[PDB]
């Protein structure tokens, strides 16, 4: 089930991004033959999406092939949506409605609070000294995550 | 997909040791290594990446090259630099590697033949034992002739691995026969064709 | 630092299993590479491991003959070949490829290559149906110079070692690689030169060393 965890990272330059796994753009469909490591969607709450095909089959490849991809349009509220990942080259990556009020790209339900997720601290350094509080809200469907706040 | 050459270098200290290691299709020059291979050593690393030289290497060792075609090079040829030299790639293939040597002055061998001795009869199994000592270039021939007669396909030869004080080889050649056999041919003998040598050297003994 | 297993003797038809110990702590994210040479031909790269995903990918000689894995309870990399030939006869090293890490590898899911900085000490493995025996030692005894011998037959496992006078006595030796009979019992001589007046002059004995069968002999040496 681990083989779905897409593993492409080209660290050319010897930065060492990948250390913490061994230790304004509309969500859409993105190939997985740009991504380095876990795919996360923020639908209310964190979800680990893995590498699929584009009818929706599970594929235990790492992302291997062109036609591995990522599926976040599937995990859409019937509400606010985000996801994050690291892409190669490990620069982050977010996509998610444009902003006050209105939450940010990615992970950002608030413009300071973002959802912890087990790779958060990865996608996200700069959030290291931010202090969490659990929230319990329905939006049809009961969630619990941890906020992350600014 | 490597292409070594030379086979076998021979210089003396001082000199310039230059080897080549092509590629039938090209590499990108990122990821090529050599390596310094030293009998009952474990294989050392003298350039990574491409005209980088690793840590703990001195010098006189020079990567070079790009695109097909490389080379490693010393100028300053030491006496511990003679050992077998790898070309590699990364991503991986390696080329059958390179042979350094020491060029020295032509010197011939001293030659011995031994008898098989009284507590090897008594059990069976005879052997004579040539032996080529202390001599340059490696390159010999040790004809056998039992009674006056020339063996074939019963001999073998070790060769020893070049010196690092004297830089000179030695050979042994073993002829093995039955004990029977032994006691049916008397004029044991063993021939040297040197290039050290003017005519061939034969020691011999009668049984 | 890369330390390696003992030297194995095993039947053709069996399976050998041979560990590599890494020193570092960076361990999950190491890339540990196998890869040997034969006693006649050169280099040649078998396969890279990753421990902590347990991917590896292979030259495409040894795609399905040999199969490699890591367990990093014990900071150790295992080497599994199956249906040993004498063709696989040959001395197996240890490398470190790479740091995941730092590497900049992990390229869809295979591990690309990275050079090896350190090498491991080694591991030899004598590929042969005959069975272990212990060495038979004989003499060869005999203006120029003087030449005297140590003669050590018929020994299936090799490393073998020999040593003259009490390893009191180093200069102008020679102990020949060994020469493998049709029979698959190795087969070498020690011989020396001395002075061609020392040959009276003082007692000569090769001590012969035989590790994998436990033997030993002190062998006098006078015609
Ligand atoms: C990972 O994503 C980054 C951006 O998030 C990519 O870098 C961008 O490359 C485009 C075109 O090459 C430039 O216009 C942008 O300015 C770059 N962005 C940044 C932040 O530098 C990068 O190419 C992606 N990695 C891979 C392997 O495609």
């Amino acid at each position: 089930h681990i083989n779905r965890t897409a593993l492409n990272c080209n660290d050319s330059l010897q930065t060492g991004f990948i250390t913490s796994l061994f230790y304004p753009r509309p969500c859409d469909v993105v190939s997985a033959r740009t991504v380095c490591g876990p795919v996360y969607c923020f639908t209310p709450s964190p979800v680990v999406v893995g590498t699929t095909d584009k009818l929706g089959i599970p594929t235990y490849n790492w992302g291997e092939n062109e036609t591995d991809v990522f599926m976040l349009e599937s995990l859409r509220p019937p509400g606010w949506f985000g996801c994050t990942w690291m892409n190669s080259t490990g620069f982050t990556k977010t996509c998610g409605a444009p902003p006050p009020t209105d939450g940010g790209s990615g992970p950002w339900i608030t413009p300071r609070c973002l959802v912890d997720y087990p790779y958060r601290l990865w996608h996200y350094p700069c959030t290291v000294n931010f202090t969490l509080h659990k929230v319990r809200m329905f939006v049809g469907i009961e969630h619990r995550f941890d906020a992350a706040c600014n | 997909e490597l292409t070594q050459s030379p086979g076998t270098l021979s210089l003396s200290p001082g000199e310039r040791a230059t080897l080549s290691c092509r590629a039938g299709q090209t590499v990108a020059s990122n990821s090529l290594a050599w390596y310094q291979h030293k009998p009952g050593q474990a294989p050392r690393l003298l350039i990574y990446g491409a005209s980088i030289r690793a840590s703990g290497i001195p010098d006189r060792f020079s990567g070079s090259g790009s695109g097909t075609d490389f080379t490693l090079t010393i100028s300053r040829l030491e006496p511990e630099d003679f050992a077998v030299y790898y070309c590699q790639q990364y991503g991986s293939t390696f080329g059958q590697g390179t042979r350094l040597e020491i060029k020295r002055t032509v010197a011939a061998p001293s030659v011995f033949i031994f008898p098989p001795s009284d507590e090897q009869l008594k059990s069976g199994t005879a052997s004579v034992v040539c032996l080529l000592n202390n001599f340059y270039p490696r390159e010999a021939k040790v004809q056998w002739k039992v009674d006056n007669a020339l063996q074939s396909g019963n001999s073998q030869e070790s060769v020893t691995e070049q010196d690092s004080k004297d830089s000179t080889y030695s050979l042994s050649s073993t002829l093995t026969l039955s004990k029977a056999d032994y006691e049916k041919h008397k004029v044991y003998a063993c021939e040297v064709t040197h290039q050290g040598l003017s005519s061939p050297v034969t020691k011999s003994f009668n049984r | 630092l890369l330390e390696q297993s003992g030297a194995e003797v095993k039947k053709p038809g069996s399976s050998v299993k041979v560990s590599c110990k890494a020193s570092g702590d960076t361990f999950r994210s190491y890339v540990i590479t196998w890869a040997r040479q034969a006693p006649g031909q050169g280099l040649e790269w078998m396969g890279a491991i990753i421990p902590f995903f347990g991917t590896t990918n292979l030259a495409q000689k040894f795609q399905g003959r040999v199969t490699i894995t890591a367990d990093e309870s014990t900071k150790t990399v295992y080497m599994d070949l199956s249906s040993l030939r004498s063709d696989d006869t040959a001395v197996y090293y240890c490398a470190k490829a790479g740091d995941l890490s730092v590497g900049g590898v992990l390229a869809g899911g295979v591990p690309h290559l990275r050079h090896f900085d350190p090498w491991g000490q080694g591991t030899l493995v004598t590929v042969s149906s005959a069975s272990t025996k212990g060495p038979s030692v004989f003499p060869l005894a005999p203006g120029g110079t003087a030449a005297l011998g140590c003669l050590v037959k018929d020994y299936f496992p090799e490393p073998v070692t020999v040593s003259w006078n009490s390893g009191a006595l180093t200069s102008g030796v020679h102990t020949f690689p060994a020469v493998l009979q049709s029979s698959g019992l190795y087969s070498l001589s020690s011989v020396v030169t001395v002075p061609s007046s020392s040959l009276g002059t003082q007692t000569y004995i090769c001590n012969v060393n035989h590790k994998p069968s436990n033997t030993k002999v002190d062998k006098k040496v006078e015609p």
